[PDB]
RNA sequence: AAGCGAAUGAUUAGAGGUUCCGGGGUCACCUUGACCUAUUCUCAAACUUUAAAUAUGUAAGAAGUCCUUGUUAC
RNA sequence: GAAAUCUCCAGUAGAACAAAAGGGUAAAAGCCCCCUUGAUUUUGAUUUUCAGUGUGAAUACAAACCAUGAAAGUGUGGCC
RNA sequence: GGUUGCGGCCAUAUCUACCAGAAAGCACCGUUUCCCGUCCGAUCAACUGUAGUUAAGCUGGUAAGAGCCUGACCGAGUAGUGUAGUGGGUGACCAUACGCGAAACUCAGGUGCUGCAAUCU
């Protein structure tokens, strides 16, 4: 209809949450050196529990973003992993999706510290060309309704190109 | 969604501009706000702003009813001094600086003094008071919603129209070449930046790196046959032109405002009368009621 | 036990208006303020810098000194049974010209155009003001207007 | 024992029985809390006019 | 009547008994109700009734009120 | 004084909207609580969009107004 | 998992601003980061309490000397 | 008349939904050698106006639209209130006389205006 209508991925960012600090956020920091090829940035602790077994600002968790061309083949490296299989479920209201896999060490051969699964939480963010407009410190606007990514306009980009099914088990 | 009646009634909007976008009032109050012991004395400002395609330079002060420009120059003008292209690159708004400073001292009379820096070296200097004669034209940097940042091109207008003449208070700490490491300037490369210097090394570069490339980029270069070394040559004599005549040729206006007026008053949807209003709710009524 | 501090009592006195909050507009700030200039109080609970004691908020003041910022003000303050000169350093903000000297310069300046008017002719043509006067005599037809209307009404509870 | 605490009863009578007087402006006020930056030049332009009215009348 | 009029002495002062002119617990007159109603300005709701206004948008005022507009 | 189908805080009553929010009740049940929406009765010294009366500040000129132009290190 | 991190949407402040309450504050006065010592020197003038005494607290300048910022500017302790 | 830059007043300017927009401008938009900033040229920087698009921003229009603004012998001279009486009433309170005088409500109309400079079938 317009290419500047054109849904794309904006971003990719790729979580790990951890209930202790210490090797085990270092080695959910080189899972994540190692795959998107950049340094990652570890979260402190909003407010303390005392249930979870997490205190303040402690660095308890590692995630990384990603973007452009490498967002796309990380993507379709995690996706083969589910056979792009997807719910009805994991498509947010706002034209997002995610999900998570779970020791795919298997692939991108470093030296293999091969001793302990780390689980995965792949997010990823869609937009169209103007996103801009709401980020932009000058004159910083609002995304039209038309132009705006919902749950359909995903749902049907990924039913296409990525070649996969949703709402099935 | 589900904006509440009450929540409407309780908004306090910003005002228009910053709701916009545009004006930061924080800024804009010590930009303005003049020493009351100076009662009418005007405070200048030099309100550099760029969109894509366009670097706009302007000396304002500010009434009551609002700004009033004192001078303005433009980018795109800069054709008829020598350069047509890279109309926005760092060079093009230190000559976009240069204009204003020479044209607004000219409007002022103040241009046989204060010539500036007429050879320019790369090398910080301030539009020094003459002794005994008339001070310097006092105008302050104004870059808006710009961040600060040790090479950004609002400062290159600002080194444009310092060395023009002008006396626009500035530290040397935002020019390219300063280091953060070693607290000193580069002259040379402030310079070279100044004569294009960044974007004839980048054609240099590229042309042997990949012509595919070079020939996206710079394809205006390519099209007038401008090589890389002769861009220092332009921006050179651009500034002898500039120095020459600032004297701010209008354009001769053809199809005059009043045909303007009557050419966009034909693409703009007319308000509906109070009396049609009735007639349109009333037509949506008697649809809805006519049974189907 | 009592208090009174500096600031007691000013609730609402130091309120901005509802939807008035923020930002002070240019204006205030390009207004400029000479010796002499009659001034009103009024402060401005945002500008916590340079305000005036409560005492002031509604007094009026003539403009004795002026600064970077801020603008020196005659006020008199009856203590007791006699009237002190206080002098108050208030920032532009908490500071508003008076009308009611703009207005009389205006009549200034009509009573000077209305005598070298009447220089020419018409001596004595009456500049003081007068209070309003008991009306003329009128003639008040019915041609239209023909009187007619009723008694008082009976009561009804309407409840 | 306990006694008024107390009245501003007959105070406004006290104070009207003189009068309540306006400060008696005068020309000239005092240049007390002017800027002394302006009050210091404000003494070199008075000796000035001072001299040229001098020189002026003789 | 009766039964207001009992109640009365259980309180201090003086009370009085009005017949209201209004229908039941709405603020309008007893006419005024009537042809309120019989044309279908009156929307019946819990235990108060909701009206019909010539105030805001259309497809609102239809879409309640749907006996209206005939 | 007014207001509460305006914010805050109180406060009576039902309507509509069918939600892994401990409704037992099928394994989609008039026999349920909340939450949201449009309504409804009643309130506030330490609530409020409004907002009086009375009281209160200033001005109503020669120490003024207009014109020309002398001083200054501001 | 209702409460861990991650992403987007709405969000006039319903948060936060050491401490009572009230006022104020949204490209901030809140949060994070960089730099700093103006929480300094010397006098006078002023506001509040008021006798127009003191004490406290505060305001606007002046002569220095500085901090910060690209700059206007701001800063003579703590948003009032 | 459109548009841009800087504004003044700071909703008649805001909010929601939906349709339009010639030219120019603005915009989105292409790239990362350079000066700079990032976990990430997303933001910020720089570079080419080149590869493209009015889709969005933006502007305007529609709405028995919400909100907001203005008026009304709308409610209402009502509530309240200054002054007075050896007025009424057991009181609570109320009436009258000479003055001032609301808010809610109900209709009605309206939905930015404007300054400086530049530019545009
Ligand atoms: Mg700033
Ligand atoms: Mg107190
Ligand atoms: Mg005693
Ligand atoms: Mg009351
Ligand atoms: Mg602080
Ligand atoms: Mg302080
Ligand atoms: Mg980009
Ligand atoms: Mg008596």
């Amino acid at each position: 209809q317009n290419p500047m209508r054109d849904l794309k991925i904006e971003k990719l960012v790729l979580n790990i949450s951890v209930g202790e600090s210490g090797d085990r956020l270092t080695r959910a920091s080189k899972v994540l050196e190692q795959l998107s090829g950049q340094t990652p940035v570890q979260s402190k602790a909003r407010y303390t529990v005392r249930t979870f077994g997490i205190r303040r600002n402690e660095k308890i968790a590692v995630h990384v973003t990603v973007r452009g061309p490498k967002a796309e083949e990380i993507l379709e490296r995690g996706l083969k992993v589910k056979e792009y299989q997807l719910r009805d479920r994991n498509f947010s209201a706002t034209g997002n999706f995610g999900f998570g896999i779970d020791e795919h060490i298997d692939l991108g051969i470093k030296y293999d510290p091969s001793i302990g699964i780390f689980g995965m939480d792949f997010y990823v963010v869609m937009n169209r060309p103007g996103a801009r407009v709401t980020r932009r410190k000058r004159c910083k606007g609002t995304v039209g309704n038309s132009h705006k990514t919902t749950k359909e306009d995903t749902v049907s980009w990924f039913k296409q190109k990525y070649d996969a099914d949703v709402l099935d088990k | 969604d589900a904006k509440s009646s009450a929540y409407s009634s309780r908004f306090q909007t910003p005002f228009r501009r910053r709701r916009e976008g545009k004006t930061d009032y924080y800024q804009r109050k010590r930009l303005v706000t003049q020493h009351k012991a100076k009662y009418n004395t005007p405070k200048y400002r030099l309100v550099v702003r760029f969109t894509n395609k366009d670097i706009i330079c302007q000396i304002i002060s500010s009434t009551i009813t609002g700004d009033v420009v004192l001078a303005a120059a433009y980018s795109h003008e800069l054709p008829r001094y020598g350069i047509t292209h890279g109309l926005t690159n760092w060079a093009a708004a230190y000559a976009t600086g240069l204009l204003i400073a020479r044209r607004t001292l000219q409007k002022l009379g103040l241009d046989e003094t204060y010539k500036g820096v007429e050879e320019v070296e790369g090398e910080y200097e301030l539009t020094e008071a003459v002794e005994d004669g008339p001070r310097p034209f006092k105008v302050f940097l104004d870059i808006g919603l710009q961040r600060t940042t040790t090479g950004a091109r609002v400062f290159g207008a600002l080194k444009g129209a310092s060395d023009g003449g002008l006396y626009v208070p500035h530290s040397e700490n935002r020019f390219p070449g300063w280091d953060f490491e070693t607290e000193e300037i580069d002259p040379e490369l402030l310079r070279s930046y100044i004569f294009g210097g960044h974007v004839s090394q980048y054609m240099e570069e590229l042309a042997d790196d990949d012509e595919e490339r070079f020939s996206e980029l710079f394809k205006g270069y390519l099209a007038d046959d401008i090589d890389a070394d002769s861009l220092e040559d332009i921006y050179t004599s651009a500034h002898e032109a500039i120095r020459a005549d600032p004297a701010f040729k209008p354009t001769e206006k053809k199809f005059t405002k009043e045909q303007y007026a009557a050419e966009s008053k034909k693409y703009r949807q007319t308000k509906l009368s109070k009396e049609e209003r009735a007639a349109r709710v009333a037509a949506k009524i008697a649809a809805l009621a006519g049974q189907q | 036990g009592k208090s009174h501090g500096y600031r007691s009592r000013t609730r609402y006195m130091f309120q901005r208006d509802f939807r008035k909050h923020g930002a002070v507009h240019l204006s205030t700030y390009l207004k400029v303020y000479k010796v002499g200039d009659i001034v009103d109080i009024k402060a401005n609970g945002s500008i916590q810098k340079g305000m005036p004691h409560k005492f002031y908020q509604g007094k009026t003041g003539v403009v004795y000194n002026v600064t970077k910022s801020s603008v020196g003000v005659i006020i008199n303050k009856m203590v007791g049974n006699r009237y002190l000169e206080k002098r108050l350093n208030l920032r532009v903000e908490h500071i508003k010209h008076s009308k009611c000297r703009q207005e009389f310069l205006e009549r200034v300046k009509a009573n000077a155009a209305k005598r070298a008017e009447a220089k020419a002719q018409g001596v004595a043509v009456q500049l003081k003001r007068q209070p309003a006067q008991p009306r003329e005599s009128r003639i008040v037809s019915t041609e239209g207007n023909v009187p007619q209307t009723l008694a008082p009404v009976p009561y009804e509870t309407f409840i | 024992a306990k006694s008024k605490n107390h009245t501003a009863h007959n105070q406004t009578r006290k104070a009207h029985r003189n009068g309540i007087k306006k400060p008696k402006t005068y020309k000239y006020p005092s240049l007390k809390g002017v800027d002394p930056k302006f009050r210091r030049n404000h003494k070199h332009a008075l000796h000035g006019t001072a001299k040229a009215l001098a020189a002026a009348k003789k | 009547v009766e039964g207001l009029r009992r109640a009365r002495y259980k309180f201090p002062g003086q009370q009085k008994i009005i017949l209201s002119k209004k229908w039941g617990f709405t603020n309008l007159d007893r006419p005024e109700y009537l042809k309120k109603r019989e044309a279908g300005e009156v929307k019946d709701d819990g235990a108060f009734v909701k009206f019909l206004s010539k105030k805001g948008s259309l497809e609102n005022n239809i879409r309640e009120f749907p006996e209206y507009f005939a």
